[PDB]
């Protein structure tokens, strides 16, 4: 069911927060771990402020606090070129129950089309779900980003999901889930985006996890 | 459409 996949969704949900180093942590989103030390998190959390890699990342599992050097993880793209959503691999953070399996798979994609889903994710740790309506996929999703200096910048993926419904501030790095019982209701994606009361989710499939 |  929906809850039960939201339910594995929120186990391995974790807030993912920045800072210089001796410096205070700015807590900015969601990631969610899929295998081992693997985590799916939007790069617009970090990759558009100067020099990353001497920043801390930090990692909030149900306030136990895992941090490491941003030159310590490994970043892996989910495919060529600009995704938004990439894999990283923080060697100290505990083992994830392996959901990669529930994600869809690329051939099912056209199944959770034209249907409702759920996102399922957190405001710094408070979960919530939140409904979105009929999917719609686009093949190119444009959107602002707002960095740390208050000025933004427009970003562009490829394979969007696109539903009405009501985002928050935070809300990035939860999974998108489809209502589709029939695809066990799959994850579809990771959420990277929303406005004027639409949510965009980076889909996401099973296949790109080939990509270790 | 914002970044959230
Ligand atoms: C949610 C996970 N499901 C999973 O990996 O199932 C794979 C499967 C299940 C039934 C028949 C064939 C394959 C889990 O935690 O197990």
């Amino acid at each position: 069911s929906t809850l039960e996949i939201a339910g594995l969704v929120r186990k391995n949900l974790v807030q993912f927060g920045v800072g210089e180093k001796n410096g205070s942590v700015r807590w900015v989103m969601n990631a969610l771990g899929v295998k081992d030390d693997w985590l799916l998190v939007p790069s617009h959390a970090y990759k558009f402020e100067k020099d990353y890699e001497m920043m801390e990342f930090y990692f909030n599992r149900g306030g136990t606090y895992y941090s490491i050097s941003a030159g310590n993880v490994v970043i892996q793209s989910l495919d060529v070129g600009f995704q938004d959503v990439v894999l990283m691999k923080v060697p100290t953070i505990p083992k994830f129950r392996d959901i990669t399996q529930h994600f869809i798979k690329k051939g099912d994609v056209p199944r959770a089309l034209n249907r409702l889903a759920t996102l399922v994710t957190t405001v710094n740790g408070t979960p919530m779900l939140i409904s979105e309506g009929p999917l719609k996929m686009e093949e190119k999703a444009t959107y602002v980003h707002k960095k740390n200096d208050g000025t933004t910048v427009d970003l562009t993926v490829d394979q969007a999901w696109r539903g009405k419904g009501e985002g928050l501030p935070g809300m990035c790095g939860g999974a998108l889930v489809s209502s589709n019982q029939s695809i066990q209701n799959a994850i579809l994606g990771i959420h990277v985006a929303g406005g004027n009361s639409i949510l965009v989710a980076k889909l996401v499939t099973q296949e790109m996890f080939q990509n270790i | 459409l914002f970044f959230e």
